[PDB]
C-alpha cells in the first residue's frame, strides 16, 4: 500500500521534519491527538502513506526521531503537534554531536545507530508493502549530516531494494553556525552520491534571500525559512497524498527524473511565496522565476534534464498546460532536445491551507553544479592550510577521507558540466 | 514569439527568408534538431513529414509539399501527364514526351518517331544516338520564338507560391533566360538557354544584364515588334497550365485536413514558339530566385504563407 | 468491379468486392534468460553489500 | 462454436477492458449481475456470443477474461464496481507493487515471480473451451507491465498453446495523454520481443483518440473514461463478427488472412466514423457514403498518418447499423475517382465487406451519440511506419546520451538489448519501405 517510512535527524532535521508534519496532518484533517475531523475522504484515501492507523482510530505518523542530544526533541514533544508521535519513536542520546560529522557518522553516532534500525525495522514491519524511505536533515551539522547518512548507509545495507529520499538542507556563509559547515556537507553530498535515488536540495542562501528581499523580512529567522521548506515538501508529496490522475509512487518519480544515477539531486521551488488569487499564467511564471528556486542557483546558467511541476486548487486543467507548454516553447534553450517531452504536470482539486492555489517545481538541472562548486570552494580555501581539521583527526579520521569527499564533489561537478554541454 | 528551424543550409531562398523573420523581433531561430518549432524550413531530400505536427501545443508549419515531388522530377512529370485524365495525353500544352529506362515507352516512341528532331534529358535527329547515350525522350521544339536582334532562343521563369490553404500565387515578376548566341537549326549554347551554361560556354549579358529579360522589357518588345501584349499572347497560357498541374495534384498533397500545415515555392519554366504558344518544360520544387528580385519575393513569402497562420504584431496574383 | 462471396443471415450480411487484379523459444530458453537476469541482479546486489561491508 | 479468451494486462489493458466488457454487456442484453433474460438456454449453448461469455447452472454470463495487474489498486476498482459479480475472483490478478514505468521490471524482475500464477489461471479458462481459438491481448507500450509483462506473457503462451492465434490491442504512447519520459523505450522494447509472437495487433495512438475526443465531442481535457468509451467502440466494431453471426472475421485466423500477408507487417491501420457528440441536440446522420469516406480522413484513424503516401496490403470495411451492400458499392466506386487509393502490385485493390443490422450501442449517460450507422475500416497500410519512425526516433534521442538506462540494467536486463531491440525496429521500418515506397 505504497507506506513511507519517515527519519527526521539533528536539529534542523527535527525542526523541519516537525513543521512537515503539522502542515500534512492539517491537509489530512489530522489534529494534535491524532483523531481525523475532516469533511472529506478524499483525506483518508491515501492516509495509510505517511500514517499508522491506531487502536481507537487514531492516526499516528511513521516517524521516527532522531537526535544525539535531547534537546531539539524536547521542543518537538512539547510543540503543537508533539502529542502525535508514537513515543517509541524518539531515539536520542545525550552527548550531542558538537556540528562535527565525524561524531555522527564514526563516534557518538556509531552507538546509537542500532537503537534507531530497531525502530525503523518495526515500522517496516507494519507496512502492507513498504515503499521507501524519507529523511530529512541539515549537511552543515554534525547528527543530521554525520548520522545521518550513516543511517542511510545502515539502511540501504537491510533494504537494498528500496527507494531512499532525502530533503537535505545545504549550508551557506550567509545562514552559518559554525565555520566547519562546508566540511561537513562535503562529507555528506559523497554519501548522497552513492546511497541516495532522490535528493531535495534546499538552500539556507536561497531560503534566505526568498525571506529577505521576496517576503520582505529584514531579519528572517529559521522558522521563516522552515515556513518554506514545509510548504515544498507539502507539494512535493502531493501525489503521494491525494488521490489523483497521476498513479505513482517514489520509484515512478526516480525512474523519469533521474537519467543518470549520480544525477539526482533537485531543485525545488514553489508559488506563490495576501488575498488576490493568483492567475494559472502567473502561477506558472514564478514556479519558473530563479527567485521562487529554493537551490539558489540560476536555472538559465544551465539545462533542465527533467522537469516535475505540481499544480494544487481548483483551476482549468486546459489552461495548466498551455502555460507549461508555453514556458518550454519560449524557453527551449534551457531543455535538454535529447530527452523529449521531459517536462511532467500534475494537478491536484485539494489546495494547502490558506491559498486558493498553487504550483510546485521540481527540477533536475545542471545548475545545481552551482551549489555543489560553491561548497567546494569553502572545503578547499579551508583544507589548503587543514583548518579546523583537527576536530576531525581527533575522530580517528585522516586527511585523505577529506581530499577523496572533495575529488568525489568535483566529479559530480563536471559531470553536470558535461551534460549542460551535450 | 514564434520559433523555427533551418535545415537546408544550401537554400538561397529561404536564407533571406530567415533573415527577415529574424528582423521583425517575433520569431527565433532555432538548433535544426530541435522538434519544439512553429516553422520547418526543411531540407530537399528525405524531408521528415512523418515527425510533423505531433508536438503538443504548437502549429506546425514546412516549407514544402509532401508528393509534390511528382510534378518536379522529370519523369514523374511526363507519367503524371499521361495518367491524368485532368492532363491526358492530349495535353496539348506539353511537349510530346517518353519515359526510357537504359513501363517502359520504348516501342510506342520508335512508332512516333518513324521536323524529327528530339532531345534527352534526366539533342538529336536520330533515334539511335539518343537511346545509345542513354530518362525522358521529349520533343525538341525546332521553331522557338526568338528575340531580336540576336536571333535568339529564351525561356520563362515563373515563381508559384502555395500557401496551407491552397490557393496558387504568382509572382508578378517572371524572368526570361535568354540566350546570348544566334540559334542554329543546322554546340548546344545557343539551344540550352540555362544560366550557367550563358555564363561558360558563350557574347555572355551582350544584349541584357546577365543574359535576364525582366517582364517590362519584354512587354514592351511585344508591343514594339508583334503589337501585342505579354498578358494576352503569353501570361494567359501560363496561368492556366500552372493552374492545371497544381489543382490536378491536389487532393493529393493538400493539408487542409493534415496535422500538420505546408507551403512551398515553385519555379516553372516554359518556352514559346514563333506561333506565341506557350510550352511547359519542367517544374522546379527547389527553385533559386532573380538577384533583383529576392528582396520582394522573400517579403512576399512571408507576408502570405507565414505570417498568415503565425500573425505578427500584392505582388502575386491569386489563381 | 465485381461481388463475389455474398452471404446472407439475420444479423447482416459480408461480400467482397474487387476493382482490380493484381499485377519460437521454448519454454527451457525462456527460463535461462529469466534465470540469467535474475543471476546478474543478484551480482549486483552482492557487489553493493560488499562495498557497504567494507 | 469457438471461444476467445481476453487478456487485460497493466493498468490501460484494465481500465480499456473494463470499458469494452461494459459494452459487450450492453450490446448482448447482459445484467450487471450476469443474468441475461434473452438466453433461453439456461447454464449452456454455442451461440455466436458465448465465444465471449460462458455461463452457469444460476444462469450467469461470464466473460471468458483475465485482467491481471502488479499493483492492485486499478483491479480494486473492478472488484468493487459495478460489474463486480461479472467475474469470477480468480480471473482479477494483481500483485504488491508495480513495474515502475520499467519495462525489465516487469519483464525479467517482477514477471518472474507471477507468470507462473497468470498461465494457471488462463489455464483455467482454456479446459472450458471445447475449442479455443487463441487469445486478444489488451495493453500499452508505455507501462512497466504493459510492455515488460505482456511481452514476457505472449512468450509464455506461444509456448503453452502454440497453435492458437493471438491479437493485440495496444495503446501507442502520446505525450498529450500522461506519458513518461522513459516510454518510448518500453514501446521498442516490447515491439521487438511481442513481434514473432503477434498474428495480428492493432495499434491505438492516444494522441489521435484524444483529438478526436477534443474534436468531435468537445471535450477541452478528455479523461481516461472519455478515451476508453472511444476505443470500446471501435474494439466492439473489430470483435463484432466474433460475437455475432456473419461471414466474415469470424475467426482469430481470418484476421491474418485478410489483413497479413506478411506475418511481420501486423499493424493494420483502424479508422472509425461517425463519432458525434451526445449533447449535440441537432445533428444530421451520415448517408453510407459520407461515412466510408470518412474513413480515408487522417482525423478520423486510430493512428496519426498519411495513407495517401504509402500503399495498401488489404482493406476491411465493418458496417453497424441501416447499410445495404448497394450503398457500400456506390460509396467505394465514388471514393476511388476522389481519393488517393495506391494498393501494391501483387495485391487485389478490393475490399472485404462486412455488416451487422444492428447499429452501434452507447453507453446510457455517455459522451457518444447513437447512430443509425456507423463504419469501422481496417485497412494494412505501409503509412502506418510514420508511427514507428516517430517512435524510432525519441528512442535515439535517449539512447544516444544511455539516459535512463542504468533503471533497466540495474533490473538484470543486458544493454545489448537496447540496441538488439533497435535494429529490430530499423529493419521493419525497412520492410515498410521496400513494401511502399518506390525508387
Ligand atoms: N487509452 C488509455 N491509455 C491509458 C490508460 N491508462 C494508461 N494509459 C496509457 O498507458 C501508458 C502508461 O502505462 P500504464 O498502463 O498506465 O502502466 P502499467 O501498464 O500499469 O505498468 P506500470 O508502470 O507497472 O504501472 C501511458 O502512456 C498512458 O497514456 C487508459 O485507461 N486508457
Ligand atoms: N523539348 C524542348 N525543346 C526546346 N528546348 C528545350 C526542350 N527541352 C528543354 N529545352 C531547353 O532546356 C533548357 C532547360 O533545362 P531543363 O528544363 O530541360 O532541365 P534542367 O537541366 O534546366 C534542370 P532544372 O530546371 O531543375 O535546373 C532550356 O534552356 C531550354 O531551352
Ligand atoms: C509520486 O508523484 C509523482 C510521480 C511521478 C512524476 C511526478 O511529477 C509530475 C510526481 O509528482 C511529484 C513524474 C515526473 C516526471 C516525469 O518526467 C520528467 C515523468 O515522466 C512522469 C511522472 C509521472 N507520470 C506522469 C504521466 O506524470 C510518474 C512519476
Ligand atoms: N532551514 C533551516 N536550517 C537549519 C535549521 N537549524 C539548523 N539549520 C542549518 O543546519 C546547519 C546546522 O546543523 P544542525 O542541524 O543544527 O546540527 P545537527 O543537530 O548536528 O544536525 C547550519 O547550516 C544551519 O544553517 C532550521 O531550523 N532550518
Ligand atoms: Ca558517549
Ligand atoms: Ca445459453
Ligand atoms: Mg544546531
Ligand atoms: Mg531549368
Ligand atoms: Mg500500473
Amino acid at each position: 500500500m505504497r507506506e513511507i517510512v519517515h527519519i527526521q535527524a539533528g536539529q534542523c532535521g527535527n525542526q523541519i521534519g516537525a513543521k512537515f508534519w503539522e502542515v500534512i496532518s492539517d491537509e489530512h484533517g489530522i489534529d494534535p491527538t491524532g483523531s481525523y475531523h475532516g469533511d472529506s475522504d478524499l483525506q483518508l484515501e491515501r492516509i495509510n502513506v505517511y500514517y499508522n492507523e491506531a487502536t481507537g482510530n487514531k492516526y499516528v505518523p511513521r516517524a521516527i526521531l532522531v537526535d544525539l542530544e535531547p534537546g531539539t526533541m524536547d521542543s518537538v514533544r512539547s510543540g503543537p503537534f508533539g502529542q502525535i508521535f508514537r513515543p517509541d519513536n524518539f531515539v536520542f542520546g545525550q552527548s550531542g554531536a558538537g556540528n562535527n560529522w565525524a561524531k555522527g557518522h564514526y563516534t557518538e553516532g556509531a552507538e546509537l545507530v542500532d537503537s534507531v534500525l530497531d525502530v525503523v525495522r518495526k515500522e517496516s514491519e507494519s507496512c502492507d508493502c513498504l515503499q521507501g524511505f524519507q529523511l530529512t536533515h541539515s549537511l552543515g551539522g554534525g547528527t543530521g549530516s554525520g548520522m545521518g547518512t550513516l543511517l542511510i548507509s545502515k539502511i540501504r545495507e537491510e533494504y537494498p531494494d528500496r527507494i531512499m529520499n532525502t530533503f537535505s538542507v545545504m549550508p551557506s556563509p550567509k545562514v552559518s553556525d559554525t565555520v566547519v559547515e562546508p566540511y561537513n556537507a562535503t562529507l555528506s553530498v559523497h554519501q548522497l552520491v552513492e546511497n541516495t535515488d532522490e535528493t531535495y536540495c534546499i538552500d539556507n542562501e536561497a531560503l534566505y534571500d526568498i525571506c529577505f528581499r521576496t517576503l520582505k523580512l529584514t531579519t528572517p529567522t529559521y522558522g521563516d525559512l522552515n515556513h518554506l521548506v514545509s510548504a515544498t515538501m507539502s507539494g512535493v508529496t502531493t501525489c503521494l497524498r491525494f488521490p489523483g490522475q497521476l498513479n505513482a509512487d517514489l520509484r515512478k518519480l526516480a525512474v523519469n527524473m533521474v537519467p543518470f544515477p549520480r544525477l539526482h539531486f533537485f531543485m525545488p521551488g514553489f508559488a506563490p511565496l495576501q488575498y488576490r488569487a493568483l492567475t494559472v499564467p502567473e502561477l506558472t511564471q514564478q514556479m519558473f522565476d530563479s527567485k521562487n528556486m529554493m537551490a539558489a542557483c540560476d536555472p538559465r546558467h544551465g539545462r533542465y534534464l527533467t522537469v516535475a511541476a505540481i499544480f494544487r486548487g481548483r483551476m482549468s486543467m486546459k489552461e495548466v498546460d498551455e502555460q507549461m507548454l508555453n514556458v518550454q516553447n519560449k524557453n527551449s534553450s534551457y531543455f535538454v532536445e535529447w530527452i523529449p517531452n521531459n517536462v511532467k504536470t500534475a494537478v491536484c482539486d485539494i489546495p494547502p491551507r490558506g491559498l486558493k492555489m498553487s504550483a510546485t517545481f521540481i527540477g533536475n538541472s545542471t545548475a545545481i553544479q552551482e551549489l555543489f562548486k560553491r561548497i567546494s570552494e569553502q572545503f578547499t580555501a579551508m583544507f589548503r592550510r587543514k583548518a579546523f581539521l583537527h576536530w576531525y583527526t581527533g575522530e580517528g579520521m585522516d586527511e585523505m577521507e577529506f581530499t577523496e569527499a572533495e575529488s568525489n564533489m568535483n566529479d559530480l561537478v563536471s559531470e553536470y558540466q558535461q551534460y549542460q554541454d551535450a | 514569439m514564434y520559433t523555427f528551424v533551418v535545415r537546408d543550409e544550401n537554400s538561397s531562398v529561404y536564407a533571406e527568408v530567415s533573415r527577415l523573420l529574424l528582423a521583425t523581433g517575433q520569431w527565433k531561430r532555432l538548433r535544426k534538431d530541435n522538434p519544439r518549432f512553429n516553422l520547418m524550413l526543411g531540407e530537399r531530400n528525405r524531408l521528415p513529414f512523418g515527425r510533423l505536427g505531433h508536438e503538443p501545443g504548437l502549429v506546425q508549419l514546412v516549407n514544402y509539399y509532401r508528393g509534390a515531388d511528382k510534378l518536379c522530377r522529370k519523369a514523374s512529370l511526363v507519367k503524371l501527364i499521361k495518367t491524368s485524365p485532368e492532363l491526358s495525353e492530349s495535353c496539348t500544352w506539353f511537349p510530346e514526351s517518353y519515359v526510357i529506362y537504359p513501363t517502359d515507352e520504348r516501342e510506342v516512341f520508335l512508332a512516333a518517331y518513324n521536323g524529327n528532331v528530339w532531345i534527352a534529358k534526366s539533342i538529336s535527329s536520330e533515334a539511335s544516338e539518343l537511346l545509345d547515350f542513354i530518362h525522358v525522350i521529349q520533343k525538341y521544339l525546332e521553331k522557338p520564338l526568338l528575340l531580336e536582334p540576336g536571333h535568339r532562343k529564351f525561356d520563362i521563369r515563373s515563381w508559384v507560391l502555395v500557401d496551407h490553404l491552397y490557393n496558387i500565387y504568382l509572382y508578378r515578376e517572371g524572368v526570361l533566360r535568354t540566350s546570348s548566341e544566334p540559334y542554329n537549326s543546322a554546340d548546344k549554347t545557343c539551344h540550352l538557354t540555362n544560366h550557367c551554361i550563358q555564363k561558360e560556354y558563350s557574347n555572355y549579358g551582350r544584349y541584357e544584364e546577365g543574359n535576364e529579360m525582366f517582364f517590362e522589357e519584354f512587354n514592351q518588345y511585344l508591343m514594339d515588334a508583334l503589337n501585342t501584349t505579354l498578358e494576352n499572347s503569353i501570361l494567359l497560357q501560363i496561368k492556366h497550365i500552372i493552374r492545371s498541374c497544381l489543382m490536378c495534384i491536389e487532393p493529393a498533397i493538400s493539408t487542409k485536413h493534415l496535422h500538420y500545415q505546408s507551403f512551398q515555392l515553385f519555379g516553372f519554366d516554359f518556352m514559346v514558339d514563333e506561333e506565341l504558344k506557350v510550352w511547359l518544360i519542367e517544374v522546379n520544387g527547389a527553385p533559386a530566385c532573380a538577384q533583383k528580385l529576392y528582396a520582394e519575393l522573400c517579403q512576399g513569402i512571408v507576408d502570405v504563407a507565414i505570417s498568415s497562420v503565425f500573425p505578427l504584431a500584392s505582388i502575386f496574383i491569386k489563381l | 468491379m465485381e461481388v463475389i462471396e455474398l452471404n446472407k443471415c439475420t444479423s447482416g450480411q459480408s461480400f467482397e468486392v474487387i476493382l482490380k487484379p493484381p499485377s519460437d523459444p521454448s519454454l527451457e530458453e525462456i527460463q535461462k534468460k529469466l534465470e540469467a537476469a535474475e543471476e546478474r541482479r543478484k551480482y549486483q546486489e552482492a557487489e553493493l553489500l560488499k562495498h557497504l561491508a567494507e | 462454436m469457438r471461444e476467445c479468451i481476453s487478456i487485460h494486462v497493466g493498468q490501460a489493458g484494465v481500465q480499456i477492458g473494463n470499458a469494452c466488457w461494459e459494452l459487450y454487456c450492453l450490446e448482448h442484453g447482459i445484467q450487471p449481475d450476469g443474468q441475461m433474460p434473452s438466453d433461453k438456454t439456461i447454464g449452456g449453448g454455442d451461440d455466436s456470443f458465448n465465444t465471449f461469455f460462458s455461463e452457469t447452472g444460476a444462469g450467469k454470463h461470464v466473460p471468458r477474461a483475465v485482467f491481471v495487474d502488479l499493483e492492485p489498486t486499478v483491479i480494486d476498482e473492478v472488484r468493487t464496481g459495478t460489474y463486480r459479480q461479472l467475474f469470477h475472483p480468480e480471473q482479477l490478478i494483481t500483485g504488491k507493487e508495480d513495474a515502475a514505468n520499467n519495462y525489465a521490471r516487469g519483464h525479467y524482475t517482477i514477471g518472474k515471480e507471477i507468470i507462473d500464477l497468470v498461465l494457471d489461471r488462463i489455464r483455467k479458462l482454456a479446459d472450458q473451451c471445447t475449442g479455443l481459438q487463441g487469445f486478444l491481448v489488451f495493453h500499452s507500450f508505455g507501462g512497466g507491465t504493459g510492455s515488460g509483462f505482456t511481452s514476457l506473457l505472449m512468450e509464455r503462451l506461444s509456448v503453452d498453446y502454440g497453435k492458437k492465434s493471438k491479437l493485440e490491442f495496444s495503446i501507442y504512447p502520446a505525450p498529450q495523454v500522461s506519458t513518461a519520459v522513459v516510454e518510448p523505450y518500453n514501446s521498442i522494447l516490447t515491439t521487438h520481443t511481442t513481434l514473432e509472437h503477434s498474428d495480428c495487433a492493432f495499434m491505438v495512438d492516444n494522441e489521435a483518440i484524444y483529438d478526436i475526443c477534443r474534436r468531435n465531442l468537445d471535450i477541452e481535457r478528455p479523461t481516461y473514461t472519455n478515451l476508453n468509451r472511444l476505443i470500446s467502440q471501435i474494439v466492439s466494431s473489430i470483435t463484432a463478427s466474433l460475437r455475432f453471426d456473419g461471414a466474415l472475421n469470424v475467426d482469430l485466423t481470418e484476421f491474418q488472412t485478410n489483413l497479413v500477408p506478411y506475418p511481420r507487417i501486423h499493424f493494420p491501420l483502424a479508422t472509425y466514423a461517425p463519432v458525434i457528440s451526445a449533447e449535440k441536440a441537432y445533428h444530421e446522420q451520415l448517408s453510407v457514403a459520407e461515412i466510408t469516406n470518412a474513413c480515408f480522413e487522417p482525423a478520423n484513424q486510430m493512428v496519426k498518418c498519411d495513407p495517401r503516401h504509402g500503399k495498401y496490403m488489404a482493406c476491411c470495411l465493418l458496417y453497424r447499423g441501416d447499410v445495404v451492400p448497394k450503398d457500400v458499392n456506390a460509396a467505394i466506386a465514388t471514393i476511388k475517382t476522389k481519393r488517393s487509393i495506391q494498393f501494391v502490385d501483387w495485391c487485389p485493390t478490393g475490399f472485404k465487406v462486412g455488416i451487422n443490422y444492428q447499429p452501434p450501442t452507447v453507453v446510457p449517460g455517455g459522451d457518444l451519440a447513437k447512430v443509425q450507422r456507423a463504419v469501422c475500416m481496417l485497412s494494412n497500410t505501409t503509412a502506418i511506419a510514420e508511427a514507428w519512425a516517430r517512435l524510432d526516433h525519441k528512442f535515439d534521442l535517449m539512447y544516444a546520451k544511455r539516459a535512463f538506462v542504468h533503471w533497466y540494467v540495474g533490473e538484470g536486463m543486458e544493454e545489448g538489448e537496447f540496441s538488439e531491440a533497435r535494429e529490430d525496429m530499423a529493419a521493419l521500418e525497412k520492410d515498410y519501405e521496400e513494401v511502399g515506397v518506390d525508387s
